[PDB]
């Protein structure tokens, strides 16, 4: 198996090819969806719903919580929400490796309580192509 | 136990006494089994673990919520607690290598630090979290 | 079974075999109709209409919607509107395989939104004989 800490999502603080990890981050999901397009014609098989695959627009989502920690990354994704942007977002999977893609900055939310820390939720969605460089 | 645990200790005590700090405040006082004499005073002892088992189809793990003590016979006790500032910083984030099977990762839990027998001796808990694979 | 994604409609740049897919284009139809000449004697063996077939004038209809991606292709979509003429396109059934006929550009029209993408929609008429290439 792998490590949990090792499986971290990062910015681009300058935009061009830099990249660190955002903020005290309590959890990651990098979530991935197909849109499952249906093909079945009058004639399948005994009557079981055929599917096509490839024709399907197929999409990611990122998932991050933590707390609120104050870094030069924790302000860079406040810059992409207020003039938006989509950066070149990075999600290392411990052993698989970089992901490398674009992703918007869908929604962002910091909380507090009287009595706890200051933490944040951070949803994204995709906005181009990934990759994987294993 | 599972599989692991026999050398899960084999390792989380190789990894004492040989951090650099904590051989300056303990000394050579880190064992399970105290040995006969007159018993130094600032010794930490690692025993009482507990197995939990995460487990699955292909092959199995578990998660050791072992226990690692720090006692003291001093007046405060804030010997013990720059003890355990050096026992903590030793082991999570641990990258040990064990005999038997990996650990994914080194965590760390509760501690508790109470005044045990006659208001006398002082032990402070520390449970580190060790999830293995077999 | 097949995907539309491959349902391809082409543009010519030159004018002459330079066929280029017209941007991103998101939904695509080609449209053939025939005219149903009615050849209805007072004798049709219990008044059943008969037709003719052969006679009827014979038509397709491009329908092509997508978003607005400004590529040289869709550049050239908009002059030939302007300099009304009736330039050579082509439609790629993704396997049967190519229409290949001249075609008017009807009905092109650009439209945005405050929340939305800029979108083009796209309507052409049959100007000539139709082919198959396959």
């Amino acid at each position: 198996a792998q490590n949990g800490k090792d499986l971290l999502i990062k910015l681009d603080l300058t935009g061009s090819g830099q990249f660190e990890t955002i903020a005290g981050l309590r959890a990651t999901r990098i979530s991935f969806n197909a849109e499952t397009v249906d093909v079945t014609s009058l004639e399948s098989q005994g009557g079981w719903r055929e599917l096509l695959g490839g024709a399907g627009v197929r999409s990611a989502s990122i998932s991050g919580a933590g707390v609120f920690k104050d870094a030069d990354t924790d302000e860079r994704a406040r810059q992409i929400f207020f003039d938006g942007e989509v950066p070149e977002f990075q999600v290392i999977i411990p052993d698989f490796g970089i992901v490398q893609g674009p992703f918007m900055i869908t929604s962002i939310d910091y909380a507090g309580s009287h009595n706890g820390e200051a933490s944040y939720e951070l949803a994204m969605a995709s906005a181009g192509a990934l990759s994987f460089t294993a | 136990s599972y599989a692991v645990a026999g050398a899960l200790q084999a390792a989380v005590y190789q990894q004492l006494r040989a951090d650099a700090v904590l051989a300056a405040l303990v000394g050579t006082a880190v064992y399970d089994a105290v040995p006969p004499g007159p018993l130094a005073g600032t010794y930490v002892s690692l025993g009482p673990e507990d197995v939990a088992d995460a487990s699955d189809k292909t092959g199995a793990g578990a998660v050791h919520d072992f226990v690692i003590s720090v006692i003291t016979d001093a007046a405060g006790f804030a010997t013990a607690k720059a003890a355990a500032a050096a026992v903590s910083d030793a082991l999570v984030g641990a990258d040990l290598v064990l005999s038997r099977g990996r650990l994914v990762g080194l965590w760390f839990l509760r501690a508790k630090a109470r005044r045990v027998e006659k208001a006398d001796m002082r032990r402070i808990d520390l449970v580190f979290r060790a999830r293995v694979e077999g």
